[PDB]
């Protein structure tokens, strides 16, 4: 007897994305719907479009673009119409530096600091002491740095980290204080936080100085690749990272837990306590109290023996992760398996 | 020949939008016509954050709009209205240019990259706070403040501040907003050697915490209090104790002069932004397109490095962050339930008006500070030997 | 190459505990493009320089 509306958005992908491709008590409503732009208006106003009469009160989102500037679109809108949405692949799943306790927006993506101790790991694992820190002013930068700091001082290890190097990518580069400031560097690992297109700018910079070159290994987040189809060509070879199982994971699956995941809490709060206006501009219906309850038990999930719970920054708590390494050919290979506790 | 530029902007009125195109035929009309031109494009607020971030995507980024001004809407939109104007222009890094907005969460560079400002940010006040302990020579204060990103930024910036000269600090209080009993803190400032308290909170927290210290005492004699501009302002201005100090920004509450201002630093930046070559045009429309403004990270280059020494508040100069530099202040007293200027901040340290200081308790001339140095609560250990 | 030799010739017999860290000769009869004389410079390090 029970429904409730749901919207999944799917971005034009270079992939074959088919439409047509253990429902719990409460009855999931799936409207499909295909975008060919990715940009704030297409996205807003397409949502806001969807939305209609159709009373949708869940939303699925995902895209192949490299654009992290989804995710903050994505966050803006969950924060402004205090409405659940779940970035699923690609851009929509990468990380921002701080949300308020107000959003809902959750991403299946890695916290940072996850990926920064994965990272560090991956620095253990083939005993790399010394190592160096490059990042750009994008959120999160602190959050990265203060983690290296943080697992630097309680270790008994041998640790040494030569340098933190901070790039403003605010400007524009003239005056080569970017090539000036990475010149600098020395120690064979180089720690690289920022996006896709600081990633390739930074990298194309940094042939200059022949930090690419052998001998130096950088180790980044997810954050910078994101994709392993497209690779862009200033990625320095031997370059480590972190992704999302691909493969493995399938994106319909990924999908299938944001349903699970918004079905399990609405199931949740059904049993606790035991009771939707739709649309931009304003809700007279209020209610906007009560979505504080469904946020907090959205925020655990149990779901087929496997826990898709996120956490307080947004982010997944612990979802699989695969070292990556790019080869000769330009392709990622997958170097690693990281688990809960064990790491492969 | 005769090529037109346009220019975005989201101001209170139309009224202040007439303003601007006045500001704007002003502009051309200082500089040369035939070989570039300028063009005026403005809208009003718009109710709701979403529809201002789509008339932002239409009638301002359609129109390839090289800035965009903000300042605040008619009514108080609790100077959170140009955020999501900061984003979408921030989307395809457009530089976007502050009047009215003080808010301090805008000199993070990462949250908003092409986010500048005519006027400087509450945690800038700490350089008048700085010339005010420096010409009075006070060495003791206690930092009571909300736990948020705003009070955090005005302490971390008090705490540079102080940082200058060494090991320079007394006692930290941070307290959650809405909290009733400050007894508790406040009591343990009461404790603390340091009789002066610098409260930077919100006005409805500044109401609650003026009225734990005056529940405590700590608005008599001995004790000092100097505070911001939000402590002065609203509700906390009825329940604010005598002698308070307080700081006034120059055309604060001013649309018009900053919009004039702004304009001039538009400028110069435009005029000097056309002086390179391979300069691209910013997108034609929200819609379809991806990828950010090549030319916005230069634009922000030159607006950053902007100085109009004429400007209406003065001398304009944008710090790192993008805030206004050697912005002029005018420093408030509170005397028989009034409040006095006792001088204004301008450039460097504080020049003193002909007006009295006055103090907490009614003292014409009291500058007394760390007051008593009592009985000491000593902490020891157990050593054999020693102990 | 008569300075370098020079400095080195003086500070050979030297009994003072002198060190010279690096010696760079930068090419000005190429055009500076790949920024070889900046990649040289910033790996200085020494607190006196003679150019
Ligand atoms: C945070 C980004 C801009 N950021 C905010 C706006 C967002 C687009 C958007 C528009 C309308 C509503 C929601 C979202 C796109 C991403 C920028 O400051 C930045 C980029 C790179 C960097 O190293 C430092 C700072």
């Amino acid at each position: 007897h029970p429904n409730m509306d749901i919207a999944v958005i799917l971005v034009g992908t270079t992939e074959e994305v088919a439409i047509k491709d253990h429902h719990l008590p409460v009855t999931p409503r799936v409207e499909l719907v295909t975008m060919q732009e990715s940009d704030p208006k297409s996205i807003i106003t397409r949502i806001c479009d969807l939305m209609s009469d159709k009373k949708v009160q869940g939303v699925v989102f995902g895209d192949d673009t490299d654009q992290e500037a989804i995710a903050q679109i994505l966050d803006f809108i969950s924060v402004q119409t205090l409405t659940p949405i779940l970035g699923i692949h690609g851009g929509s799943s990468m990380i921002m530096a701080d949300k308020e306790e107000a959003s809902m927006f959750f991403q299946f993506g890695p916290s940072i600091e996850q990926q920064a101790s994965v990272m560090l790991n991956i620095m253990e694992e083939y005993d790399w002491y010394i190592f160096s820190i490059v990042t750009t002013y994008f959120p999160g930068y602190q959050d990265f740095e203060n983690k290296v700091r943080s697992t630097i001082e309680n270790s008994f290890v041998g640790w040494e980290l030569e340098e933190v190097i901070h790039l403003d990518m605010s400007l524009d580069d003239i005056d080569s204080k970017i090539q000036n400031q990475l010149c600098k560097l020395q120690s064979p690992v180089i720690l690289l936080y920022c996006t896709k297109e600081e990633a390739t700018y930074i990298f194309e910079v940094a042939h200059s100085v022949g930090l690419t070159g052998y001998g130096f290994t950088w180790i980044v987040p997810s954050l910078v690749a994101g994709d392993t189809d497209t690779v862009p060509d200033e990625f320095p070879t031997g370059l480590i990272s972190v992704s999302y199982d691909e493969w493995d994971y399938d994106l319909p699956a990924r999908v299938r837990d944001g349903i699970a995941i918004i079905t399990t809490a609405a199931s949740t709060m059904l049993s606790e306590h035991n009771s939707s206006k739709s649309s931009c501009n304003n809700i007279q219906e209020s209610r906007v109290y009560e979505a504080h309850m469904l946020k907090r038990y959205l925020i655990n999930v149990t779901f087929e023996g496997r826990d898709l719970s996120f956490s307080e920054d947004g982010y997944q708590m612990h979802p699989k992760l695969v070292i990556i390494l790019l080869n000769q050919e330009r392709k990622w290979e997958r170097v690693g398996k990281y688990k809960d506790r064990s790491l492969k | 020949d005769p090529k037109i530029v346009n220019i975005g902007a989201v101001l209170s009125t139309k009224k202040h939008e007439q303003i601007f195109r006045e500001a704007v035929n002003q502009a051309n009309f200082f500089h040369f016509t035939r070989k570039i031109q300028l063009n005026a494009t403005s809208v009003t607020h718009r109710p709701n954050a979403i529809q201002m971030a789509l008339s932002v995507c239409e009638d301002l980024i359609s129109s390839q709009v090289y800035a965009i001004l903000v300042s605040h809407p008619p009514a108080p939109t609790d100077h959170l209205t140009p955020t999501p104007i900061s984003y979408t222009a921030g989307f395809y890094r457009i530089p976007v240019i502050g009047l009215t907005t003080r808010m301090s969460i805008y000199s993070d560079k990462s949250i908003h990259l092409s986010f500048l400002r005519t006027v400087p940010p509450y945690s800038h006040q700490a350089l008048v706070w700085f010339e005010m302990m420096r010409l009075f020579n006070w060495n003791h204060v206690i930092l009571i403040v909300s736990d948020d990103h705003e009070g955090r930024a005005a302490q971390k910036k008090l705490e540079t501040l102080l940082e200058e000269k060494e090991s320079k600090a007394d006692k930290v209080l941070q307290f959650e907003p809405g909290t009733k009993n400050l007894t508790a803190l406040l009591l343990e400032a009461k404790e603390l050697e340091a009789r002066v308290i610098i409260l930077s909170a919100s006005e409805d927290d500044a109401t609650a915490v003026y009225k734990s210290a005056a529940m405590l005492d700590m608005t008599g004699a001995g004790y000092v209090w100097l505070v911001g501009e939000r402590e002065i302002s609203g509700s906390a201005l009825r329940y604010a104790p005598d002698g308070i100090i307080g700081l006034q920004l120059i055309n604060g509450k001013n649309e018009s002069a900053h919009i004039s201002d702004a304009v001039a630093v538009v400028a110069q930046a435009i005029h000097e932004l056309f002086e390179m070559e391979q300069i691209t045009d910013p997108p034609r429309g929200c819609v379809g397109n991806t990828n950010i403004w090549k030319t916005g990270p230069l634009f922000k280059r030159v607006l950053m490095s902007s100085k109009y020494p004429d400007g209406v508040t003065g001398r304009i100069e944008f710090n790192e962050d993008g805030d206004r530099k050697f912005a002029q202040y005018s420093i408030m007293n509170l005397q028989n339930r009034k409040l006095v200027q006792v001088g204004i901040f301008d450039g460097s340290y504080i020049i003193q008006n002909d007006r009295k200081i006055i103090w907490p308790g009614g003292e014409t001339e009291r500058p007394q500070g760390y007051q008593m140095s009592t009985r000491l609560k000593i902490v020891t250990i157990h050593q054999e030997p020693f102990v």
